[PDB]
RNA sequence: GUGUAAGUGCACAAGGGAGCUUGACUGCGAGACGGACAUGUCGAGCAGGGACGAAAGUCGGGACUAGUGAUCCGGCACCUCU
RNA sequence: UCAACCAUAGACUCGGCGAAAUUGCACUACGAGUAAAGAUGCUCGUUACGCGCGGCAGGACGAAAAGACCCCGGGACCUUCA
RNA sequence: AUACACGGCCCGUACCCCAAACCAACACAGGUGGUCAGGUAGAGAAUACUAAGGCGUACGAGUGAACUAUGGUUAAGGAACU
RNA sequence: UUGUGCGCCGAUAAUGUAGCGGGGCUCAAGCACACCGCCGAAGCCGCGGCAGCCAACGUGUUGGCUGGGUAGGGGAGCGUCCUGCAUCCGGUGAAGCCGCCGAGUGAUCGAGUGGUGGAGGGUGUGGGAGUGAGAAUGCAGGCAUGAGUAGCGAUUAGGCAAGUGAGAACCUUGCCCGCCGAAAGACCAAGGGUUCCUGGGCCAGGCCAGUCCGCCCAGGGUGAGUCGGGACCUAAGGCGAGGCCG
RNA sequence: GGGGAUAAGCUCCGUGCGUCGAGAGGGAAACAGCCCAGAUCGCCGGCUAAGGCCCCUAAGCGUGUGCUAAGUGGAAAAGGAU
RNA sequence: UCAAACUCCGUGAUAGCUGGUUCUCCCCGAAAUGCAUUUAGGUGCAGCGUCGCAUGUUUCUUGCCGGAGGUAGAGCUACUGG
RNA sequence: UCCGGCUCUACCUGGCUGGAGGGCAGUGAGAAAAUGUUGUGGUUAGCGGAAAUGGCUUGGGAUGGCCUGCCGUAGACGGUGAGAGCCCGGUACGUGAAAACCCGACGUCUGUCUUGAUGGUGUUCCCGAGUAGCAGCGGGCCCGUGGAAUCUGCUGUGAAUCUGCCGGGACCACCCGGUAAGCCUGAAUACUUCCCAGUGACCGAUAGCGGAUUAGUACCGUGAGGGAAUGGUGAAAAGUACCCCGGGAGGGGAGUGAAAGAGUACCUGAAACCGUGCGCUUACAAUCCGUCAGAGCCCUCGACGUGUCGUGGGGUGAUGGCGUGCCUUUUGAAGAAUGAGCCUGCGAGUCAGGGACAUGUCGCGAGGUUAACCCGGGUGGGGUAGCCGCAGCGAAAGCGAGUCUGAAUAGGGCGUAUCCACACAAGAGUGUGUGGUGUAGUGGUGUGUUCUGGACCCGAAGCGGAGUGAUCUACCCAUGGCCAGGGUGAAG
RNA sequence: GUCAACCGAGCGUUGAUCCGAGGAUGUCCGAAUGGGGAAACCCGGCACGAGUGAUGUCGUGUCACCAGGCGCUGAAUAUAUAGGCGUCUGGGGGGAACGCGGGGAAGUGAAACAUCUCAGUACCCGUAGGAAGAGAAAACAAAAUGUGAUUCCGUGAGUAGUGG
């Protein structure tokens, strides 16, 4: 038979035109009330995925 | 290992006894047991394109062709009695060598018929034409019928 | 497709218990027990291979020093001479002349002393 | 003495005191540290709109490092998204 | 204490039938020592004619049982205001 | 009531049966329910000898070994053994 | 009185010298300082063969460096079976097996020959694998060591003559002897199933042998109005028309 | 360098330090980690390292000058001693 | 055989666990450390290995110049304490 | 279409009840039974069927080799004394069925519309009721109670008939589609106890079905239930007549036979293992059992000479030196840590799948390739539904070589194959606008890892479902039997 | 017939042995069915027939259960019913898989685990057929002027989504 994906890497990464990996950032949801907005603000956007774990994340995706 | 008859009853201790330890009277070690990783039934086809067998079938033809092994004939008998002995003679007349392959169309039966119990000859149809037949043998006969068709069903 | 394995084992065993002929016991019949001692056979010839060249000199220097000492010198300053007048045979031939030729081998012995230093435990 | 443990620093004051006051902002961020990974730390400089000051200029919390808890699932306000 | 003697079934000898568990090998000494820290097998020395029979039971970490005490992992069954 | 002539079905009957024939893996010192119950001594179906009756049962012949098992007697003392 | 170089006592554990590795050594074969030589390794060199990386050149030659290796990564190969295709040997003796003589750097090889034996095999190229065993307290069969050892199944105990017989401790008979005798005796039920009798037999079996046997083969043999059961009856309990529940 | 008794063949950290692991050969009496040295195969060739030259064991009962009298060499303390 | 029989089937149950895993040569060749961990005997990523491509000496070694450190050591009427 | 009678009734019409030509249909799902012809239509036995005693040699036997001929709508296969197109059996091919069975074909037989239809026109009546719907617990639908439609099960409640009702993922209004709660329906599809005919890069007696051999047998278990082992003489039994030893087994001669190194223990006939002879060696010696040197003796080949060394080779090998089994697992095992008695045979990274990723090779090339399926005696032709690429950014609308955020060209993120050449700006690390060079993916296959499946092999304790077991033992029920002999001396 | 020979006695061109289709016979147990029963073995009834001086015995048939139809009667009890008696037709059990409706686990995976998964699988039940079931729109769709019963295959798609 086929080989069936993964839900949540499918749901917490994208792959853009040139074949990159991307996820998003962490400590964001809740306890805002104290962190800077700084801290607030370099984790938003999305990040090119490390090295260590594209494989991993290659492997999941796909199959 | 879980085709086989028996075994489904662990056959003695696992402890006490002195012997071994063993799950099933079946296991592949015994005497009796069972196959581990045996032949199955299987299939073997495998998908060869249309374009590379195409390729090869002409390169074949172009194979022989160049070394003028390719006859051709309007036929190999006279009216509607099969006579094994003309289409040898006839073929005596038109080659020497051991193998040959005929194309004969699939009304054309007396040909067949006739040319059919020969030790070398292998006979085939023009709309089965393949290239294990063409590259086994040495001459190569064709009906001018067969020609005709087999160049105007792929030029178009 | 079922391959019975009988010839692609007996060859090697054929193999072995050919080169066994002369062991003693269940190292002569068995192939379990002679494959083992083949291991440690070539691997001891191995190693008196590359020995034997040591035992052989040993052997042939205590030729010589008793020979020597039978002409009142010793091996080391024997060697010492020789070297000194550049003289070139091996001990392996200087000990063929002592079983042989025990003339020769005092004539080279009195060559030796005569190309000696004099001082023999000078400080050059 | 430094709000609170200890260290590193502070008299050139970051210690003590008085007047205005809300930058205890919004939109970003070059280049870097540290780095298994996720986390984490600073960050000049640009724009609106301001404070203070005569101006230069400083202000994106506290002398610095601790003071808190990922993800999922729900909740409140606003949006010219469906 | 303090052990002695006697008879039967065995044990020993002869004739017959005739197994067993166990077994890496083998023409399988002792000492002081070295070593995975208790050596038939190594070192250095000492002793010993080859082959058997009856007998003892110190060792061969003897045979038997993939420890039953302990610890870890998994189960089981039992309990209780989990 | 008398006389005569007739019928009177099916199954098991051998053989072992406290056992070399059953249960016991063996021609196994084990287990198996029921029935008559000789004599002399004796309270007695105990126990000793025996009639009827039945077996000598399926490896033997030897031999003053140690030692082990079941038996036997023991000087003087009498639980000191433990 | 200082500092030194060797020294003394303190010193002392259990299988046997036993705190030089031993003999032995001060007529140092012991310590120190200088000196001379030498032995010594698979190290280096010397003569040869193979191999990997690079480089130079010419249609694969040479040269320099290199080459311990477990977990492990990569590369190149022998062998076995079945097959597509082409050819070769084979009852004028294939395979397989025992070999002898030889070969390859190795897995291995002999189209090199002898003996045995009796019908399929080899070669080159490709294809596909139930594709290589020394270990799993591994499975099946066969055979060893222990071993010509322990045992041979009770506490009743055997013997002499004669007998047939190829062959007698045991089988048949004779006379003795000894054992049980509320049993080791005579009769039934369950249970087993021809074990019973006769005739013949002893390659297997009997814990020895055996002319013997519950062993082997063939044949024969079990007779019921009244015996133990059924056709006569019912208890425990079972099955259970209809039936009720589900 | 810590813990320990500044004991452990103890335990825990550092180290472009080592070796063993995965590494043979020589020396260390025998001796995975110590010293030397890192094995392509052959040779009945030569020179050397560590170490050692009375016999066992191939090489020097080597040369020179002094010490040792204790079998020191070939275990050892506080301390004692013409 | 009973802290919950036996047989067939699910079932080839599952084991972070023990054992076993077969022909050859050539080249290179480790680690036993870090963070996390229902985790410490297992595993994930980083570390060290090789294969292929890319970048070409960027690595390493020695010399010279530039830089912060608060270790050994020493010192204390140069502070805190004895 | 004609009439017979009927519309209660005689009379004009409208509407029924009959028969008749006819048509339609039929064993249909649409009503159902049998009928008799009936097709070289099919199945259930079979049959004919071409061509060499060919020659020489080998051999026990020619079906072999070599040389001569032939047949062929038949050289598929097998057997026959060794590979047989021409010997046999049979094939290609054509034949063949009294009876039974199955297909249709018919005529019977049966119905069935025919007394009829096309359209008009304005309003009442009907259009499947304990149901659909709603609420409460629940099942299953991608959907685990969630905003959760549609489909549904049990209870409780409970409506209308066409401006009616149900659905179009809560719900409401509009439009759309459809007309539930009555019923039947072939063909495509799945499967093989049995039967018939064949194929095999499947096994070939420890394999293959457990079963080539009496096989679900023997044997085990009370019982359910488990569950084995054993193939081969040779061409044909011509199976050793006869004699000798022996009680017999068994054997030696004589024979058969091509061979008895084929004797009913029999094709070949390995190793372990068991012995007999011949040569060397071994009883003063401490041995992981070997290796290096090697004395001595014995065998052999060759050059020679009355026996003799050699570019030798082989078996034994006194004596000397060196030397601590194999594997697994361990920091570390010769290890007194595990495993193995020995031989022989058997026994563990496999397969599927347009699966995934990476990489070699081959075709095509900005294109590539088909799936199911259809036709094909075969491996071949077709089949455009699909998939991958060719433009992305963004949560999304949406926009587009740009886009997102943001008030912002003001910075940034992602993207625009890459390089190349000229410019302008800065050297806060280079950027921006032009020009050209022009983008490479895909489908087979091989290898490695990998996903789902028993997934390299063996191994539990123990979980669940359905049944077997109280003949042993625990207890109870029903019904019978057994307890020698001697003492004590309660109540009354 | 055969393992499987041996012996004996025979048949067959008047067509044997052998093969095929239909018939006949078809002991006893078995759904088992007269009653009973430890499966293959015990006892009977009724009609007829054979047989003995009569009985015994023997042979041929038939007798279970329910569901339905028909027929006679209509108990307590009045209607009348359940029930009872006779006759006629069905069903009853076996099967290798395949199907439809219903019930319905657990070890396993989640590195624990209960929700979840394994699986609505194994297994059990009731009924079938040569195939079954479903099946003629109270359906899809999206304003395209569309499709037109159902089922089974390929794709869509391991996607939209669902999910401690």
């Amino acid at each position: 038979p086929k080989a069936k994906t993964h839900s949540g890497a499918s749901k917490r990464f994208r792959r853009t035109g040139t074949g990159k990996i991307v996820r998003q950032k962490a400590n964001r949801r809740h306890l805002l009330e104290h962190k800077p907005t700084k801290r607030t603000r370099r984790l938003d956007g999305r990040t090119t995925v490390s090295a260590a774990d594209n494989s991993r994340i290659n492997k999941l995706l796909n199959g | 290992r879980g085709e086989v008859s028996g075994g489904g009853k662990k056959p003695y201790r696992q402890k006490g006894t002195g012997r071994a330890r063993q799950g099933s009277t079946r296991a592949p070690q015994f005497t009796g047991g069972g196959t581990v990783h045996g032949p199955k039934p299987r299939d073997y086809s495998q998908r060869t394109p249309k374009k590379m067998i195409a390729a090869a079938l002409r390169g074949a033809l172009s194979d022989r062709a160049r070394n003028d092994r390719i006859h051709a004939v309007t036929e190999l008998v006279e009216g509607q009695t099969p006579s094994t002995k003309s289409a040898k003679t006839f073929l005596g007349t038109l080659t020497e060598n051991k193998k040959v392959l005929v194309v004969i169309g699939r009304t054309d039966e007396v040909g067949a018929k006739s040319v059919r119990n020969l030790p070398g000859v292998h006979v085939i149809s023009p709309d089965q034409l393949n290239t294990y037949d063409v590259l086994n043998a040495d001459d190569v006969v064709f009906s001018v019928e067969a020609l005709n068709a087999y160049i105007s069903a792929n030029s178009k | 497709a079922r391959v019975k394995r009988a010839l692609n084992a007996q060859k090697k065993r054929r193999t072995v218990l050919k080169a066994s002929k002369g062991y003693r016991g269940q190292r002569s019949r068995l192939y379990r027990k002679a494959k083992e001692q083949q291991l440690h056979s070539l691997t001891y010839a191995y190693r008196d291979r590359r020995a034997r060249k040591g035992e052989f000199r040993k052997l042939w220097i205590s030729r010589i020093n008793a020979a020597a000492r039978a002409n009142d010198i010793t091996y080391n300053r024997l060697i010492q001479g020789l070297k000194a007048a550049g003289v070139e045979v091996d001990r392996k031939n200087l000990a063929e002349l002592a079983v042989s030729d025990p003339a020769a081998f005092t004539a080279l012995v009195d060559v030796a002393r005569a190309a000696l230093p004099e001082d023999v435990n000078a400080p050059s």
